[PDB]
């Protein structure tokens, strides 16, 4: 829901709401001397500006408009530079490449036009293509190969649980998924290797739910045995609490099923934050997983 | 003929890399690629802004003024360097020898480079340490990843030079004046102009500040109802002006490198109408930045999404730092 | 808003105000620049 | 050399054990100087104690099924790894864990010897059916960080998985925070989860110390300016 | 890894390439503008930087701003925004002294539409809903009194 | 219930604030008008908020807080 | 008329809409963007345009 | 368990050094070799030229009469001044060369405190027509400083200012031994390699990057 607004593009947008704050306060005598402030950029207007700038939503646009998606509210945030910071989950929307792409920003002044910036336009609350209804702001690109790389199962990895034949028990098994984190800090656990874990936080899949719970549901605290990998489980996490364990490879494919199934079952926010701790993981994986050319 | 390993490059992308080398802009220091094809020398030589000696013979004397070489014959040319000249679309065009007192140079070879030239040869760029690889989303969609290396030694800095001109006219109201004294006006914000009200060589002009003073002839209806009521009570002067001064846009930041002024009263040709033409030259320093964009030879290209600290950035074995990340993703499918 | 039914968008049935012409051509025109 | 402008410490508690400290503000890239050094350091430099082996009686060369009992051996070895115990001198200190009435068995039903102390005695350990004998030997022993299983030696006695660091969890994440025009410095935020032996509060002082202590070692190579933000 | 310290996991290919700075700038490119000369012929705002000027929201961003049904944020781009003269001045005020956003005015395209449409014998007139003919002028004596009070 | 605690614009959820209106329209509309009476209030000092206000909070903010809260009565 | 001339053949739609004396209602989002008026569409329409908007009386008492 | 790390300094050459921390938890020794890496590149205090005056140029985009250089080609020759400076103030420094002959930074007479570590270091190129008289302000900070307008100061318009790069350190990197044996104990020897610009010894920045650490990690307690 947010986005990067250049300093100096922010103060001249919110201009008259910087003065007008700027003479409610001391800084500035009357409003024509707050006009002298602002446009000299005195030390004084940065405050203010982060003040106004709150909870005021803009518009951005990238031209060609194709669909209303070409046009979206964000929630500025004070950024360093001269560029304008776009959020990655909304480039599908504006077929934004980063070549030298330009956008450009309106910004809503009644209380109607910014009460349909932050309920109709706003970001977080259009996720879905308006024409097929497919999710937009899910996962692409870097994002996909980081999931793809955190739930992938590797035979043989370092820490692969092991049947416990002869003389020692299971060495695959871990109480905790933090456990098993502090087996990967050191080199004994892969993040990709196949253990077993028990699970407290997590809701299991419908077949080992009704098996081991019967007809009473799940809930928060029940400890059960899941066999997957580490990486399976802190993606697991990343999606709602009590959504049902999803223990696969996350192709682009799966993970647009999950999205469309969370946008149907859940509310949009649930799903907004949901593609964002996906985004983060995403990355932070991606540039782990060892792509090059 | 200058993109390396064009053969291994599709059609497009290598269409696109022919047509960004025309779009580099010279840097305030150029650099030879370590990898070209051999076309930068002929490039650079017959595009003329190179300085090329016509005759054989010795150095005389080299300055950053000109070069002079004495020639076998007894004769002497002397080659006068173009220094900190405004080009066409403002890119600064700087030439620099690079021959010294005692050399020996023959017909044909370069005596001095100009811009986008290194010894003699095209250079439109530098040579970065590059990392191929996701790195943290900054690289995300062919947006690229910097290190502040290039920013503090000035690798990819450049030079632009921006011509402001405002001219005083006759109006309907009489002629406008270029003059120091404007009304409303500080003396604190009229310190850095001269006695005509133009900007002084050298000094730092920023958003806003006044290059050229002007006023224009305003008419005694235009007053508000206060500035007439001054005008009466005091019996001020019956010249009433606006300030049309010309101001440095917004945005903009630089210092004054020239002045150039015409006026009526000497023999200088000017439109009718138009007694005074004052020209004033800013020049700007420009490091790169967060949204400049970057091209390869190949088609590849973006804008710089992230200026990471020196520190953030991956580094070598041995500590050196990458200059520059490149998205993996971004190579496989352009088919470059 | 019965007929059209659910709005692809929001997912829920489609609002009164909505103004479901012009979503209907900027769906149909915006993939078009696909079509060879 | 110059003086910063002093970063504070705030503590945001969640449960008992849990808890979000913020380091703001800090220079700009210094969230990643504190950040992974502060989390390996809570993680692995706080002394605490564990189970090293245990010994089952009634299976020795099996190790599959225990007899007597609804769990396995391995979901027995799971929920021992989770016993949250302290020792005060370090030597491996044996304990016994016997039961016999049907019923069942918690970490209350072992019998601490003088110098360990027993923080979950309410957690669930096993199931003893009618007539079930339950048996078992924990070995304790003080270290840091987590240790995989080091066997032979004589038969019955398995080496087990040994979390010693009190902490069970560590996250950090940097975000920006801005001091006057500067929207790019630092706001560091660490996601502590502890066992019950001590806060997250005491972990973050430890490791502080800890810290303190190792960076001493290049302090005293010299007395030269260095940035100081006291004040 | 310069920030965790950690190695990356896997061996990442690296080397010297030559890189172009284009000349496609941010430092020219950004331009932003709350308020700024119009145009004297259709009292729009001027556009381009080096004008200071505005934004163009054109035929398909209107599309988009209907599609979300958004009616008072198209209004308010196209009228108080753009060419209504009386809305601007009014706006301002009401921005700089913390008042509501006062209703829009009526563009001056459709005034200089219609004056088109006129000077090409076209005779088209704006009819109320009694059938009447309104006339479309602006008062000046408002002006007048506003800054006649101003004094006192 | 299902969500982190919201950040900035999506303070109130968009459910939750969809559940005390019919569609998003006319929501836009009662935060608006509401939004103009909190600013009318502060102008003469009408209906003052009904929610204890943020130190600085937009009146837009403070009406869909209200209408969150069910403090207000809507007719179409 | 006003929206066909915005469309097409302007010149033609105008010289039939001159010759038949047409009279545009003013109605659609065309025609009302054009003259500065809210589109009779999302927000725009009469029942979410007007309404209103009062507290409670139990809010008013705390 | 108990045992306490040790820092061993082993000496290469002049501006460079090793550091060896040899007992550490297993895993620690990457993050702890990093933060001081992080520390030494970004906040080691040191001195740098703030502002130039060259007498008869009054900006940076011109010449001087008999100089081979201009003014931009100069000023990027007095960015690998390497300088120290215990005045912490502004202090000025002085050159003057006339005739023919090659300009060196060891033609600049400093102020008692302030020295210069590359005599040798090229600055300009004079013929027998070229004179050149320069003023350098000499100013202590850390990091990298971009030159002050003179509108932030009351500098006058002869007055051309400098990018200042404060940072004595060159190149830091680190390794790290992982002992991991059959038997339980495991640790890290934290081998950290540092090297300097001959303004300070690599001790002494390893000391002030120590400083900093231990006064910011004391902020948790």
């Amino acid at each position: 829901h947010q986005c990067g607004l250049p300093k100096l593009m922010a103060l001249e947008l919110f201009k008259p709401f910087v003065m007008k704050r700027l003479v409610d306060l001391n800084h500035a005598q009357n409003i024509k001397s707050a006009k002298r402030m602002v446009e000299r950029q005195r030390p004084q207007v940065w405050d203010v500006l982060e003040e106004v700038i709150a909870e005021h939503p803009v518009l951005l646009n990238r031209a060609p408009t194709l669909h209303r998606l070409g046009i979206q509210a964000f929630e500025p945030m004070l950024v360093e530079g001269k560029a304008i910071q776009l959020h990655p989950l909304v480039c599908e929307a504006f077929n934004a490449d980063f070549d030298g792409d330009q956008m450009a920003v309106h910004l809503p002044l009644s209380a109607e036009a910014q009460a349909e910036a932050r309920i109709l336009m706003l970001s977080s609350n259009n996720i879905l293509s308006p024409a097929s209804g497919r999710p937009l702001a899910m996962p692409r690109l870097d994002m996909v190969t980081g999931l793809y790389y955190l739930t992938t199962e590797v035979p043989g990895d370092t820490g692969e649980y092991q049947p416990a034949s002869g003389d020692h028990p299971e060495t695959g098994v871990y109480s905790s998924p933090a456990e098993a984190i502090m087996a990967a800090d050191r080199g004994v656990l892969s993040v990709r290797a196949k253990i077993k874990v028990r699970l407290t936080q997590l809701r299991p899949p419908v077949e080992i739910e009704a098996e081991l719970f019967g007809h009473s549901g799940w809930q928060p605290g029940d400890a059960w045995m899941a066999e997957t990998t580490l990486g399976r489980v802190m993606f697991n996490e990343l999606l709602p609490l009590g959504y049902p364990f999803v223990n696969k490879q996350m192709h682009k494919k799966v993970q647009a099923a999950i999205i469309n199934d969370l946008a149907e079952r859940y509310p949009m926010i649930v799903v907004a934050q949901t593609v964002d701790k996906l985004k983060d993981a995403g990355f932070y994986w991606a540039t782990r997983s060892g792509v090059t050319v | 003929a200058m993109i390396p390993f064009l053969e291994h490059d599709d059609a497009n992308r290598a269409l696109m890399g022919a047509n960004m080398q025309r779009q580099a802009v010279p840097l305030v220091r150029s650099e030879a690629p370590l990898v070209g094809t051999g076309m930068e020398l002929r490039a650079a030589i017959d595009a003329g802004d190179v300085v090329v000696a016509e005759e054989s013979g010795v150095i005389e004397e080299v300055s950053a003024d000109y070069i002079t070489v004495m020639h076998d014959n007894g004769t002497r040319r002397t080659y006068r360097m173009r220094k900190f000249a405004r080009s066409n679309h403002g890119t600064c065009a700087n030439q620099c020898p690079i021959v010294d007192a005692g050399d020996r140079v023959e017909a044909g070879q370069v005596i001095a480079d100009g811009p986008c030239t290194d010894d003699g040869e095209m250079a439109l760029g530098k040579n970065l340490l590059v990392a191929i690889m996701p790195w943290e989303g900054h690289n995300y969609e062919d947006a690229i990843i910097l290190s502040n290396r290039l920013v503090e030694e000035d690798v990819l800095t450049s030079i632009h030079i921006e011509e402001h001109e405002i001219d005083a006219r006759d109006t309907k109201l009489g002629a406008e004046e270029i003059t120091r004294d404007i009304p409303n006006i500080s003396d604190e914000v009229l310190a850095d102009l001269d006695e005509r009200g133009i900007v002084r060589i050298g000094a730092e002009v920023r958003d806003g500040d006044i290059l050229v003073g002007k006023v224009t002839p305003k008419g005694e209806t235009e007053l508000t109802p206060e500035e007439r009521l001054l005008r009466a009570i005091f019996g001020e002067k019956a010249r009433e002006v606006r300030d049309t001064s010309l101001k440095v846009p917004h945005g903009e930041s630089g210092k004054v490198i020239g002045i150039r002024v015409f006026s009526r009263e000497d023999e200088d040709e000017l439109p009718a109408g138009v007694n005074e033409l004052v020209r004033v030259y800013v020049a700007q320093k420009r490091k790169i930045s967060d949204g400049d964009k970057l091209a390869g030879r190949h088609g590849n290209k973006g804008v710089i999404g992230k200026i990471l600290p020196v520190e953030d950035m991956p580094f070598l074995a041995d500590g050196t730092p990458v200059d520059i990340i490149l998205n993996t993703h971004g190579v496989p499918r352009r088919m470059n | 808003a019965t007929c059209y039914g659910r709005s692809m968008a929001t997912g829920k049935l489609v609002d009164i105000g909505e103004a479901v012409g012009i979503v209907a051509a900027q769906s149909i025109g915006e993939p078009g620049t696909q079509l060879t | 050399m110059l003086i910063s402008q002093r970063p504070t410490l705030s503590e945001d508690v969640l449960t008992d054990n849990r808890s979000q400290f913020v380091i703001e503000p800090l220079e700009p890239g210094f969230g990643y100087t504190l950040g992974n050094s502060l989390r390996r350091t809570l993680l692995s430099s706080i002394p605490g104690a564990a189970v090293t082996s245990i010994r089952i009686d009634g299976v020795l060369h099996e190790f599959t099924t225990v007899p007597g009992v609804k769990e396995d051996v391995t979901e027995i070895i799971l929920n021992l790894k989770s016993l949250v115990v302290s020792s005060e001198e370090d030597e491996p200190v044996t304990m016994y864990l016997r039961k016999q009435g049907p019923g069942e068995v918690t970490a209350g039903d072992i019998v601490p010897p003088a110098g360990v102390t027993v923080h979950n005695p309410g957690m669930h350990i096993a199931t003893l059916n009618d007539k079930g004998k339950l048996e078992v030997e924990l070995v304790v022993e003080r270290g840091r960080g987590y240790v995989p299983a080091v066997s032979g030696a004589e038969i019955g006695r398995i080496p087990v998985d040994s979390i010693y660091s009190p902490v069970l969890k560590v996250t950090y994440k940097v975000d920006a925070t801005r001091v006057e025009q500067r929207t790019d410095f630092d706001k560091l935020i660490l996601d502590v989860e502890t066992k019950n032996s001590i806060s997250p509060r005491d972990a973050l002082a430890s490791a502080g110390k800890t810290l303190v202590e190792l960076f001493g070692l290049a302090r005293e190579l010299n007395v030269e300016a260095e940035g100081i933000e006291i004040g | 890894d310069g920030r965790s310290g950690e190695p990356f996991p896997y061996p990442v290919t690296v080397g010297y390439m030559y890189i172009m700075k284009l000349h496609h700038l941010v430092d020219d490119k950004i331009h932003a503008r709350s308020t700024g000369p119009y145009s004297m012929i259709t009292q729009q705002p001027l556009g381009g930087k080096a004008q200071f000027g505005g934004q163009r929201f054109g035929e398909m961003e209107c599309w988009a701003m209907q599609a979300y049904g958004a009616a008072y944020t198209l209004q308010e781009l196209l009228t108080i925004k753009s060419d209504d003269t009386v809305g601007r001045v009014k706006v301002y005020e009401a921005i700089v002294k913390g008042e509501n956003i006062p209703e829009p005015g009526i563009p001056e395209s459709f005034k200089v539409l219609l004056k088109e449409l006129q000077s090409l014998c076209l005779n088209v007139e704006v009819l109320s809903s009694d059938g009447a003919a309104i006339e479309l002028r602006e008062g000046e004596d408002e002006d007048l009194e506003r800054a006649a009070a101003n004094l006192g | 219930g299902g969500y982190d605690t919201p950040l900035g614009i999506t303070n109130p959820p968009i459910d939750e604030l969809l559940d005390r209106v019919s569609s998003k329209y006319a929501l836009v509309i009662y935060a608006a008008k509401r939004a103009r009476q909190i600013n009318d209030y502060y102008n003469q000092l009408y209906v003052g908020p009904l929610v204890e206000p943020g130190l600085q909070e937009k009146p837009l903010s403070i009406a869909l807080r209200e209408i969150h809260a069910d403090l207000l009565e809507h007719t179409e | 008329w006003l929206s066909a001339a915005s469309f097409q053949e302007t010149t033609r739609v105008l010289t039939d809409a001159a010759i038949n004396c047409r009279s545009d209602k003013l109605n659609g989002l065309k025609e009302n963007v054009i003259i500065g008026k809210l589109i009779p569409a999302g927000t725009g329409i009469n029942r979410y345009r007007n309404i209103a908007v009062q507290p409670t009386e139990e809010a008013r008492a705390a």
